[PDB]
């Protein structure tokens, strides 16, 4: 019942402010025809009410996927996103959120060969958004497994501290691939949330109510 | 068995298609660099277009990968 | 003078609803509704008739640092089907 | 000295905020000094207008 | 003159005795307020999407279990053991 | 000695003031500090791989070996591609 | 290699529970704090000119 | 100054920023430094009374 | 209690309180001043937008029947009247809301921009109104035309 | 509770990693990840990162500009 | 059987064609970036053209995928 | 056995796809050189874009490599 | 044996991928020449970018070569 006290200007607050304002800037509000004043203010507030919370949703998915992606790069830990059902459940949930928003715009029930083709490529967003995250989190990890297996195979057979140039090269390649995994982790969380914004923002368009009567001049 | 053996062969021939997918993706990112160097005042917008194209072209990649799973575990 | 000592007074604190997140993940892990990853529910007559070593099966007891890949800690039941 | 308390309270409060904001100012001191501004910002957050 | 009573709850100076407790947001006070005022009317699309994925993955788990049951019954009817031997 | 305060101050003076790049005089051999960070990274990886292999070296590798063998084992459990064969040979080796 | 989980629905529900907690903690704990700290600065920056002009008009000291 | 107040903030008492200084990122301008000096001269209220 | 703690009350609560204080006649000069101060200065300026036009009309006729005139509260509560807020009302409710709001605005002589949303809500559907009510709506329209310095136009889809 | 649970989790995860099939592969993956944690401690300009994060939020990117003195002078 | 085994091989050789489809799609999106950088005042229109071409080129992709299903489950 | 033999064949046909991945990566780095020579005052930014594209295109590479491990050790 | 024979076949099909790697590397070095001829006052910097891209594209080459060793001696 007692909330904690927060310091203004904290680094998590600043980072999260920048992240939220980045994801909010993905789907900006449309500039109305009229000059925005107290006459147009309830129409602007209503237009914000019709818009989905894509800033909050994209910030949620970005934080929850960059955390699970950077979990795989911590020692003794694995990424939850490297599991299939987790990452693909996030992707199918984003596609279902965009679909449910678009169905709520059109009246809650679902709409020659063009209709099957575009429906297949739309339904493939459900697979694609989660699977492109899951196999990317499986990517550097399974390559890392096999490569550190051979990196173990060299000094297990040539001696513990002998032939250091060959194992030096293989460990340099291993270090470069864990750094690439860091880049791919941050970048896959970013790509997921960029795509969530462009998928949900397809159905984020409602018409401005505006003034139905004015006093001109 | 002949079936699981041909499943491995068909999986390799299935994931052949990632070559042209990666080639088109590299062409698109090179044109992203060229467009950002030609006119950087819209470069952020261009990056958005690039990522848009990236996701769409990687759909083809997952299409090929789907076929690999349909050969490997289906 | 600053508010630095006032913020140094407050210790480490978890995020505000972390107990709900832990109690959601744990409740998803323990309310599976199915046996526990290599076990099987048996009759009570079998479970009381069976000794402790025959109930254990060697695949669910792998060796901590196995000198050969596939070493198991228990040998299971000597009775084989 | 007819309205000196209001003007000097405005000066004192904004001077303390500007001295400490973004460095070490607690949110409790902010909500104590200006409770109505925090009430209006909380109304904005409550009514899904946080990006207004 | 303007006394304290004209700025009683409107404007306060920096505290001199003790730092007060932080004023909670209504969402921090109550989960019911957050649920009825923001979580349902703004995030019911996400909630329905998570519901759809949990339902669909339960359907896929049912399909996987029915396939395992069909293979188990086909192994039992053919006089084969349904699984192969363990390593130990 | 508070258990965590002394640990914090000792780790702080190890983290900041202690530098093996300066105390061992590695500016003569190395161009940069960042080159030292890269070499120390790969050296930490190599030292970790070698001590994890030295902590247990007589074991049969789970990782696939590149047709090779450790020292003089040659045809023992350590150089057996068949793992069931390696387990049963490990028991005879352990008999001694 | 592990590909398929023991339960797809349990893992998808784990993803839903984690993302719903992150959504609640963002909307309830992080965004009110962020909006207080942001909107104090933003309201003062947006109101500096009009506030100083109105206070300059109301001030009888000059 | 602003960098001096940042140096006394809790975030420069954190472990990764113990040896860093806020003046190293953005140095204080001389108007800021002479204003800090002039404000230090005026923290005595009697000196401010006599000066004004 | 409302006069002692007017800064703590919300517009969402004060509209419900003022509706009860309007239902039976009960008012003070200090109560009207504190409710007006609380809605205008102690609450968010977009709180009448989230209100519903019937509650704002009830508060307007409360201040009109008591004769207490606050131009700042009039601007704040006038901001809540819109095509959105009147469109949320049913037609029989919108008739009473529009008539009472126009009567309060004509009593005070205050004609903001947002009165175009109220007068328009009468003139888009003039069939439900009587001839007397259409005459009073036309009188408010002429007065608001003179105050805002222009001519009232009905705007179609475009 | 945090550090006891973190050490509990690390010991539980290391025990599960050792019982795995390619266990030594996992135990050297831990070394490979701890190496990049150590290199992040060396390479990252933490003061520049702090002041870059201060520029992401508009509340800390600028000085709070509000009430001026000349408007609020009392005499 | 030889039939289902060759079905896996023919499915992999069938989904080979996604390589050139992804390569052409990457070329088209790179030219989208180049056209948006050359003249951004029609860039939204160009994006529409790109998506038009995208859908049409992905028709070829589904053509290949149709053949995969005609080998796998037909 | 026929199975492990076809695993080797399918692994080679699987890692065929690194050709087009390396070709697109070389195209992207050549356009990095061209963009840095055309306008060097943003060249550091261009290098960042290049590395961004590099990581994304190498995702396709690891995709193909994943399939190799799924044929070799799965 | 069939296994070592298929190991040779899979090794050859594995090192097929060096074709596209060398093609992208040749494209990158040709663009290095074009960028050095267009603006030589940053040419040394361009050479550094080229070598950067070279190393990164080579990584794909060693990826393919890794698979060859995983077929030949693993
Ligand atoms: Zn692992």
């Amino acid at each position: 019942s007692s909330v904690r006290d927060v310091k203004t200007g904290s680094l998590p607050t600043n980072f999260l402010t920048g992240v939220y304002r980045f994801w909010r800037s993905q789907n900006p509000a449309e500039k109305p025809h009229d000059p925005v004043n107290d006459r147009l203010l309830p129409a602007v507030v209503d237009a914000s009410d019709k818009r989905a919370s894509i800033g909050t949703w994209a910030t949620t998915f970005f934080c929850t996927i960059i955390s699970c992606n950077l979990l795989g790069l911590m020692p003794f830990n694995e990424a939850p996103t490297s599991g299939l059902g987790f990452a693909t459940g996030l992707g199918v949930s984003v596609w279902a959120t965009a679909t449910i928003l678009g169905l709520s715009k059109t009246g809650f029930k679902f709409p020659f060969i063009f209709v099957p083709l575009e429906t297949i490529s739309y339904t493939f967003r459900a697979v694609s958004l989660g699977v492109r995250l899951w196999v990317n989190m499986l990517a550097g990890h399974t390559l890392l497994h096999i490569l550190t297996g051979m990196a173990l195979a060299l000094p297990f057979s040539l001696g513990f501290f002998s032939m250091v140039p060959a194992t030096f090269g293989v460990c340099c390649l291993l270090s470069a691939l864990v750094g690439l995994e860091y880049l791919v982790a941050v970048l896959q969380s970013g790509v997921f949330s960029i795509l969530s914004t462009v998928y949900v923002g397809e159905f984020n368009h409602d018409k401005f109510i505006g003034p139905a009567a004015k006093i001109v001049k | 068995s002949v079936l699981a053996a041909s499943k491995m062969v068909g999986a390799g021939c299935a994931t052949i298609a990632l070559a042209g997918v990666g080639a088109g993706l590299g062409v698109m990112f090179g044109s992203l660099i060229n467009g950002a160097a030609r006119n950087p005042n819209i470069a952020k917008q261009l990056v958005g277009y690039a990522l848009l194209g990236f996701a769409l072209t990687e759909s083809i990649a997952l299409f090929s990968l789907l076929v690999v799973f349909l050969i490997l575990f289906a | 003078m600053s508010y630095s000592a006032y913020f140094a007074k407050a210790g480490f604190q978890f995020p505000a609803g972390l107990s709900a997140l832990v109690a959601g993940i744990v409740a998803l892990n323990v309310c599976t509704g199915r046996p526990t990853k290599g076990t099987k529910e048996i009759s009570n007559a079998e479970y009381n008739a069976t000794p402790i070593g025959y109930l254990q099966s060697p695949d669910q007891h792998p060796t901590a640092f196995p000198k050969v890949p596939g070493m198991k800690d228990v040998h299971g039941s000597p009775h084989h089907h | 000295e007819e309205e000196e308390l209001w003007l000097l309270t405005l000066t004192q409060q904004f001077k303390h905020i500007q001295k400490h904001f973004g460095i070490d100012l607690p949110h409790s001191v902010v909500a104590h000094m200006d409770p109505l501004l925090i009430k209006k910002i909380d109304w904005e957050t409550t009514n899904a207008l946080e990006d207004f | 003159v303007l006394g304290e009573v004209y700025l009683k709850d409107i404007l306060r100076t920096p505290p001199t005795g003790a730092i007060p407790a932080n004023v909670p947001h209504p969402f921090q006070t109550s989960f019911y307020t957050y649920a009825t005022k923001k979580l349902i009317p703004r995030h019911w699309y996400l909630l329905g999407g998570f519901t759809f994925t949990i339902t669909l993955y339960g359907i896929l788990d049912g399909l996987r279990d029915s396939g395992k049951k069909k293979a188990y019954d086909e192994a039992i009817h053919a006089g084969k053991t349904p699984y192969t031997a363990g390593g130990h | 000695m508070a258990v965590t305060s002394f640990l914090g101050k000792a780790f702080e003076k190890y983290f900041y003031d202690f530098s093996a790049y300066e105390q061992f005089g590695l500016n003569r051999f190395l161009s940069s500090k960042g080159q030292y960070v890269a070499l120390r990274h790969v050296g930490f990886v190599m030292v970790g791989v070698n001590v994890l292999l030295a902590a247990n070296f007589p074991f049969n590798p789970p990782f696939p070996t590149i047709g090779m063998c450790p020292a003089g084992w040659e045809g023992t459990w350590v150089c057996q591609a068949d793992k069931a064969k390696a387990l049963e040979m490990y028991k005879e080796w352990k008999k001694s | 290699m592990k590909l398929l989980p023991e339960s797809l629905q349990q893992e998808a529900a784990t993803a839903a529970v984690v993302a719903s907690w992150v959504l609640w903690h963002l909307d309830t704990q992080l965004l009110p704090t962020i909006m207080r700290e942001h909107k104090l600065h933003a309201c003062w920056a947006a109101a500096a000119k009009r506030y100083n002009e109105k206070l300059f008009k109301l001030n009888p000291s000059y | 100054t602003f960098a001096q107040r940042l140096n006394s903030s809790p975030a420069f008492s954190s472990f990764l920023l113990k040896r860093e200084k806020a003046e190293s990122e953005v140095p204080p301008s001389e108007l800021e430094l002479e204003a800090a000096q002039k404000a230090a001269e005026l923290e005595d209220p009697e000196v401010a009374l006599r000066t004004l | 209690n409302v006069s002692a703690n007017f800064t703590k009350f919300e517009t969402e609560q004060l509209l419900q309180i003022v509706a009860t204080f309007d239902a039976f006649n009960h008012s003070s000069v200090a109560f009207l001043d504190d409710v007006a101060d609380s809605i205008t200065y102690c609450n968010h300026y977009l709180a009448p937008v989230r209100a519903g036009a019937d509650e704002l009309a009830t508060l307007l006729t409360y201040y009109a029947k008591n004769g207490h005139e606050r131009a700042d509260l009039l601007a704040t509560v006038a901001r809540g009247f819109s095509e959105v807020s009147l469109g949320k009302l049913s037609a029989a409710q919108r008739k009473d809301t529009v008539l009472s709001a126009l009567k309060a605005f004509q009593t005070f002589g205050f004609y903001p921009e947002s009165i175009e949303a109220v007068i328009g809500a009468a003139l888009v559907s003039p069939a439900e109104y009587s001839a007397e009510e259409l005459k009073e709506v036309e009188a408010v329209k002429v007065a608001a035309e003179n105050a805002l310095g222009g001519e009232f136009v009905l705007i179609q889809e475009g | 509770i945090a550090l006891f649970g973190a050490l509990s989790w690390i010991l539980y995860r290391a025990d599960g990693q050792s019982k795995a099939h390619e266990w030594i592969v996992d135990l050297n993956l831990n070394v490979l990840q701890a190496a990049w944690l150590i290199s992040f401690s060396s390479l990252i300009p933490f003061r520049a990162v702090y002041f870059a994060f201060r520029g992401m939020a508009p509340a800390t990117a600028s000085t709070l500009n509000g009430l001026k003195t000349f408007s609020s002078i009392s005499l």
